[PDB]
């Protein structure tokens, strides 16, 4: 009551001392930067937004001598209609960036249509890493929205790898096994790519992406699929890939009749 | 609690009254000796059940008069009145006559601690000593003879002395012990006791007799008389880490004796104990030093050695127990800390200690004790013994011999429901969504129960019980006569075992469908049930998992043998699922069915076995859809080095999160125990460590086995019952319950006997549920997986500003500075959203994340992260602002010493403002503003002005005090001043 | 720590030697422009701290070492001089107080009654705000002009200058610069020139 009471009147020097007793660090350090602005309407400002009324200490930055906190105080707050109606009179350069992270909180929140319009709008043109953070919430939201193509091509055609993945990631979330698979395939993601396809039960494009495989278990799961497909020659070279050798041993002996590969394998083991 | 389990000999109509008990000193295998009525005596051998074991009969036309199990081998020896002794072989199915050599009553016999020979002593004072083969057959004759003329009461063996426990050796000869010394000294010892560094035969030994005497006994079998004893020896023990005999006699004389390799004992204390003389006082001592003695009296008496300090335990009417009731016997399971005494009621009283398990906290005297409720037995109790290393108790009454199987009350919890065995016959039913207690008392002994959202089973091995929740209170559903070892139940659906089946029936016991199992793959011996799915568990150790979400139950995996999936594994001590069916999780345990520091998670998909171990912190994964015994791909993924002296006991899976696992894990006690120099609580030497972890897990098929949590389980918990999201669920002490709730006389006051805990994601956000819930465990889960991005969108659809601080918080621990903007954006704390903003002028991202805590309020943390920078300046910025003056001061002092005069400015700024004006003087003074501020500060008080400026005789403030005079019009005192600063301008 | 501890003289002092610093760095090609800005910058701050310093000791302290004149020169001289965005611990408020105070002592009546309403623009502490108050009557009772010998000459045009003015320290009709007395900033009858094409500064001085 006391510390509300000195913000309200403006006695930031008895704020400061209550929030101390109190021992709310935190704001003692914001009111202790404050502390020497002598203009009313600014200081009024700072110290409406402590006390979480946003529109009145809006109202104050535009009448102070500096009114661009009020776009940084929206920011900040992340109410990006109020912040572009601000960055439209008082900073239009900043109306692409606001468009961005306003699309990046709309595809948070989910409204993927407004999201798209707002990345499309965010592109400037100029600033090429800031317009591939755009098309990368093009590509994601084109994905989200069912224009699987559209997006798709997009992840494909932008030069990042970190798109791939997260294109990826979302298509495996939707269960678009396919699409989440070629696209960590094209991202160099071997192993990711690799489970995706177990998971769409295509042997056939993990036994194109094995050579480049790192991971133990996929080999491992490969190599039973192919021991219950019959195809002993595969199932041996991924249960040593996988490092389970005693499969391979039991293969080479009683199926195979070939033990002198069986004993190959046993050194590395001394099992 | 533990409630222990009193499983009634299956003794033959042909046995009379029990006489003595001895367990084997490792395996689960109890010998009991009888007298008949026509005075015959005999021994019989029982399995942990209570069951006979076949062809191990034994009587003669004489009494019993001694029991002792080899030490390692299932090898008996058994002592007669006639002086006949006995070698019974469990093994081989043999039995051995010893020659006959005594001509009276065997008053002693003991193994050989190698097990290699057998010692045995009459009341006529005849001494034999015994050379034995593996089968236990004598090797030609007596490699000892010796003729007291007087009646053996006790002897004990000198296990082979290594030199005392040998830090404890050191110190005593450090310390001038000349009997340590000789210990040391080897030229001395003409005897040929050398400190004994092999595989010894083991023939050093103390023997006792009636008149109160000791003799030693050394290698080459001289005998030599070391103590002297006003009185008859009611009992004698060896600390053999302080080298030390103990004697206590029947008027209670305890004496302590060092003893040196050559038999020239000397004395370290003797002391008269306190209790009743007149009785025949059973003594265990604890530990070694923690002597406690069972006087028959309503409490035991225990005797510090190491302090010399004395306490008392006495039953408590609030566990059940009578007034006055007499405890006969005591004995102390040194592996999980348990102290028992019987008492002349029939009641088992049991002490937890306060655990010495090697990293639990420690306490002094009757602290060092917490008791358990009883359990009840028929007659007057005359002997106990802990047993085999699974903490089995045996106990012996005039009418009959129990054996005491340890249990977590055999309770179970699913749905947000538990039950709680409070005694044979009472259960406590919480519905933890309502937060509503019921008691529920059964018709028979439970041996189990198990729980639903709608109705609760029990069940005693011969008939099963059924009881529905029918509003406010609980009513019978069904009762029916079936022989289930364990049950499940799912909707309106029990799950009860027969040889070879699972059967599925009605609350009514009606079968709808049979589960079958061969005679290969065993009897069901586990069941569990979660989300729609069954999991089966048999004898033998193999397993089987079934689809439930059809009143048809079909099988989800097909039958694997846990032995061919994991090497070594003796059986299956628990089992559990996934609330998916997709992974399955197995505590094995080892041959001497001692519980195994390995867990086995079996992959239902993929079919393979994952084993985790808490002994190396290692993860095998092995393979056998096609027949195989691998070799084990290694992973190092798991650092924390504190889990290698733990091992699992009881585990679960969340009802709602397949990916979601606990396991509970106790620390094992070594099989003998040491002491320290000092009278320590003697592994509670050292501050606090769990007696009992919680460890939790997030499982899945790409990222393997993340660590969620570990923690100590509650100080107020017993053991951990269950978890579904928010909480982990524990069985609370009785102890505790009454010391908060003020209760009269009059009403059945329901305790509240189950405990929960929040997950460390869910605490202060509990009352998160469903569609909520759902969200948290998917947030949860992808927290711990690393992939923020996607807990991030789990949470989306949650407005609470709470779940947006607890994020944020979380942020300071992940240092995601990114995340930490948006997540002070969504709660509008716009102030943190600018501080962070103005921390981008800092390059490191450490004291950018500290600003974030200190805009959270998490000081300690920030403190933390602005040492780590090595940024003392803004660390002293902090203290400033967190009123820490001192520590400001210290840091500015030693690190910052650039802002010292700033910072002695500021503290001297602030205590002007609370008013204190002579050490705001001081720190003005240290800052050297005392020019300008001391004269502003005290410009309304100019008589104190004035003396300070005649105090301090400064030039400077002479000139200011003569302006302010000047100004005033007292020229006269203005050129005396500007005269005293030498300003003659 | 100079600035913060309103050792406003010792600040101007280490704001110059900064800006002597930044002036050595600069004949470093690679920094010359950056540490030139630095200089410039440097040194009007202390110039505006050296002017400070006396309107701080007039306002916390009972008694004045400097004269009437001075402090008024200052702080019209400060107004003039001080950026959109005030320098730490520079008081807009004790600028303009100390102005009416010595406008109404010297005679600047009308000058006195637009420094009080200036005043009631910013957030007035409780000390000042008492004296403000009768402040305010009491000039707003005085006649309606401002005393004519306060009036700075621009001694390049002869044109007398309005005592505050929105170009600043500049004359309103030749704009020319005024130069001040760094003891009491006085405008000093001086003239910047600069040399013609071809001339070095030797061979000024030779021809001078």
């Amino acid at each position: 009551e006391l510390a509300r009471a000195c913000l309200h009147h403006m006695e930031v020097e008895f704020a400061i001392r209550v929030y101390r007793r109190i021992g709310n660090v935190g704001i003692v350090m914001s009111l202790e930067q404050i502390k020497g602005i002598e203009d009313y309407n600014l200081l009024a400002g700072h110290l409406a937004m402590f006390t979480n009324d946003y529109n009145l200490a809006q109202d104050l930055y535009l009448a102070s001598s500096c009114p661009i906190a009020a776009l940084e105080m929206r920011r900040d707050l992340q109410h990006w209609d109020s912040a572009l109606q601000l960055a439209k009179h008082l900073a239009p350069d900043q109306i692409p960036f606001i468009s961005k992270e306003y699309a990046i909180q709309l595809e948070f929140a989910g409204d993927y249509v407004n999201a798209l319009a707002h990345y499309e709008k965010g592109i400037t043109g100029d600033n090429k890493e800031h317009d591939e953070a755009c098309l990368a919430g093009v590509a994601q939201m084109s994905i989200r929205m069912g224009d699987i193509r559209r997006g798709v091509n997009q992840a494909l055609k932008h030069p990042s790898r970190v798109l791939k993945r997260d294109c990826g990631a979302i298509l495996e979330n939707m269960k678009q096994f396919s699409e989440a698979a070629q696209l960590y395939e094209k991202g160099l993601y071997y192993d990711k790519a690799a489970s995706v396809y177990i998971r769409s039960k295509n042997w056939a494009k993990v036994g194109d992406l094995l050579p480049h495989v790192s991971s133990p278990k996929i080999h491992l799961q490969y190599a039973k699929a192919k021991e219950a497909d019959g195809r002993y020659k595969e199932a041996v070279v991924a249960y040593e890939n996988a490092k389970q050798w005693q499969s391979v041993i039991r293969i080479y002996l009683d199926h195979l009749n070939n033990p002198e590969k069986a004993v190959n394998i046993v050194r590395e083991t001394q099992s | 609690m533990a409630l222990y389990y009193d499983h009634q000999i299956e003794a033959p109509d042909a046995a009379g009254s029990p006489s003595f008990i001895s367990w084997h000193p490792v395996h689960p295998f109890l010998a009991v000796a009888y007298i008949s009525t026509t005075s015959t005596g005999s021994v019989d051998i029982y399995l942990e059940q209570g069951e006979c074991v076949p062809d191990t009969h034994v009587e003669r036309p004489f009494r019993v008069a001694s029991l002792c199990w080899h030490p390692t081998r299932l090898v008996l020896a058994v002592g007669w009145e006639t002086g006949e002794v006995t070698v019974f072989n469990k093994q081989d199915k043999e039995q051995h006559t010893m020659p006959l050599t005594h001509t009276a009553d065997i008053t002693v016999l003991r193994w050989s601690p190698s097990g290699n020979c057998l010692l045995s002593g009459d009341r006529l004072g005849v001494l034999l000593l015994w050379r034995l083969d593996q089968r236990g057959r004598v090797q030609g004759t007596p490699l000892l003879k010796h003729e007291y003329g007087k009646h053996l009461t006790h002897c004990i063996f000198r296990l082979p002395p290594p030199g005392e426990d040998l830090v404890q050796l050191a110190k005593a000869a450090v310390s001038g012990d000349e009997k340590a010394l000789d210990m040391f000294n080897w030229k001395k010892s003409s005897s040929g006791s050398l400190l004994k560094m092999g595989s010894h035969e083991g023939l050093l030994f103390f023997v006792s007799l009636m008149d109160g005497t000791v003799h030693y006994v050394d290698e080459k079998g001289k005998t030599t008389q070391v103590v002297s004893a006003d009185s008859t020896i009611q009992m004698l023990f060896y600390m053999e880490k302080r080298e030390a005999l103990v004697v206590v006699t029947e008027n209670l004389r305890l004496s302590l004796y060092t003893v040196p390799p050559e038999g020239k004992a000397e004395e370290v204390m003797k002391v008269k104990l306190s209790g009743k003389t007149g009785r025949r006082a059973d003594i265990a001592l604890i530990e070694g030093s923690l002597l406690v003695m069972a006087v028959g009296e309503a409490a035991l008496r225990f005797w510090d050695i190491e302090r010399g300090e004395n306490y008392i335990l006495s039953p408590d009417e609030k566990f059940g127990f009578e007034k006055g009731e007499n405890m006969n016997c005591v004995c102390y399971c040194k592996v999980k800390g348990l102290l028992a005494a019987g008492t002349d009621r029939g009641r088992v009283a049991m002490w937890r200690k306060v655990p010495d398990f090697l990293g639990s906290p420690g306490a002094e005297g009757k602290d060092r004790w917490a008791l358990q409720t009883p359990t009840e037995l028929q007659g007057n109790i005359t002997q106990i013994q802990w047993g085999s290393r699974k903490n089995l108790l045996a106990v012996n009454s005039v009418i009959s011999v129990a054996i005491l199987s340890e249990r977590a009350m055999s309770s179970h919890f699913h749905q947000q429901v538990a039950a709680m065995q409070v005694s044979p016959s009472l259960l406590n039913v919480c519905f933890l969504s309502t937060g509503v207690a019921h008691s529920l008392r059964t018709d028979m002994h439970i041996s189990g129960v198990f729980a639903t959202k709608d109705a609760v089973a029990v069940w005693n091995g011969r008939q099963v019980a059924i009881f529905e929740l029918s509003g406010a209170a609980i009513r019978s559903a069904g009762t029916f006569l079936c022989e289930t070892p364990v049950l499940a139940m799912h909707e309106e659906n029990v799950y009860t075992v027969e040889s070879n089946r699972v059967q599925v029936r009605t609350w009514q016991g009606t079968v709808k469908q049979l589960l079958l199992f061969s005679e290969t793959e065993g009897n069901p011996c586990f069941l569990d049930i979660c989300g729609n799915f069954l999991v089966v568990g048999t004898d033998l150790a193999h397993f089987k998992s079934f689809d439930l979400s059809r009143r048809e139950a079909k099988a989800h995996c097909s039958c694997r043998s846990l032995a061919e999936l994991v090497p070594g594994v003796g059986g299956i001590a628990s089992l559990r699922c996934s609330s998916s069916g997709s992974t399955i999780s197995i505590l094995p345990s080892k041959a001497d069915n001692s519980p195994d520091s390995k867990i086995c998670f079996y992959d239902v998909e993929m079919d393979t076995v994952t084993v985790f171990d808490f002994k190396t912190g290692q993860i095998d994964r092995r393979e056998t859809l096609s027949f195989n015994e691998q070799e084990t791909n290694k992973s190092h993924l798991f650092v924390d080095e504190g889990l290698k002296n733990y091992v699992p006991v009881n585990h679960f899976w969340d009802q709602s999160e397949p990916r979601l696992f606990v396991c509970e894990a106790v620390q094992e006690t070594p099989r003998s125990q040491p002491q320290s120099a000092n009278g320590q609580p003697q592994d509670g030497r050292a501050g606090p460590a769990a007696d009992v972890l919680i460890l939790s897990f997030f499982i899945s098929e790409e990222h393997g086995f993340l660590l969620h949590e570990s923690f100590p389980r509650p100080a107020t918990s017993h053991s951990l019952l269950g978890m579904e999201v928010p909480y982990y669920y524990f069985t609370r002490k009785p102890e505790e319950a009454d010391r908060e709730d003020e209760v009269e006389p009059g009403c059945h006051h329901i305790p509240q006997m189950v405990s929960r805990r929040p997950l460390r994601d869910f605490v202060g956000l509990e009352d998160c549920d469903k569609a909520t819930r759902d969200a948290m465990l998917h947030f949860s889960f992808f927290v711990t997986i690393g992939d923020m991005d996607e807990a991030f969108k789990s949470i989306k659809l949650i407005k609470s500003e709470a779940v947006w601080e607890n994020m944020a918080r979380m942020c300071v621990k992940t240092q995601r500075l990114d995340v930490a903007k948006v997540c002070l954006g969504n709660m509008g704390h716009a102030r943190g959203a600018r501080a962070l903003r103005e921390a981008e002028q800092e390059p490191e991202l450490e004291a950018r994340v500290a600003v974030l805590a200190t805009q959270l309020g998490m000081l300690e943390d920030a403190e933390q992260l602005y040492r780590k920078c090595k940024r003392h300046d803004l660390l002293n910025k902090f203290y400033q602002a967190a009123g820490r003056w001192q520590e400001a001061l210290q840091v500015a002092e030693h690190h910052d010493r650039v802002h010292l005069r700033s910072t002695y400015h500021r503290y001297a700024g602030h205590l002007e403002a609370s008013a204190d004006c002579s050490r705001a003087l001081s720190y003005y003074e240290k800052s050297d503003t005392h020019r300008f501020e001391v004269p502003r500060m005290l410009s309304e008080d100019l008589p104190s002005l004035e003396l300070y400026v005649n105090k301090m005789k400064d030039k400077t403030l002479w000139r200011w005090w003569a302006q302010y005079l000047e100004s005033q019009g007292e020229m006269d005192a203005a050129l005396h001043y500007y005269e005293l600063a030498r300003d003659h301008f | 720590n100079a600035v913060a501890e309103s050792r406003f003289n010792d600040a101007a002092y280490y704001y110059w030697m900064l800006s002597m610093q930044c002036l050595d760095i600069a004949q470093d090609p690679a920094q010359k422009d950056t540490m030139l800005g630095k200089f410039y910058h440097f040194q009007r701050l202390a110039e505006l701290y050296h002017g400070y310093h006396a309107i701080h000791r007039h306002t916390e302290d009972p008694f004045s070492v400097h004269r009437p004149e001075t402090l008024f020169n200052i702080s019209r001289f400060l107004l003039h001089s001080l950026p959109k965005d005030t320098p730490s611990g520079i008081s807009k408020v004790k600028i303009l107080f100390t102005l009416a105070k010595q406008s109404k002592a010297l005679g600047a009546y009308r000058l006195a009654r637009h420094a009080y309403d200036k005043l009631r623009g910013l957030y007035i502490p409780a000390r000042f705000q008492k004296s403000i108050e009768l402040g305010t009557l009491t000039i707003r009772a005085k006649p309606f002009h401002d005393s004519e010998e306060l009036v700075p000459l621009c001694y390049r045009c002869s044109t007398n200058n309005p005592l505050l003015n929105n170009l600043g320290n500049v004359c309103i009709n030749c704009r020319q610069p005024f130069i001040f007395s760094a003891s009491s900033y006085d405008v000093l009858h001086l003239v910047e020139f600069y040399l013609e094409e071809g001339i070095t500064d030797e061979e000024a001085i030779s021809l001078i």
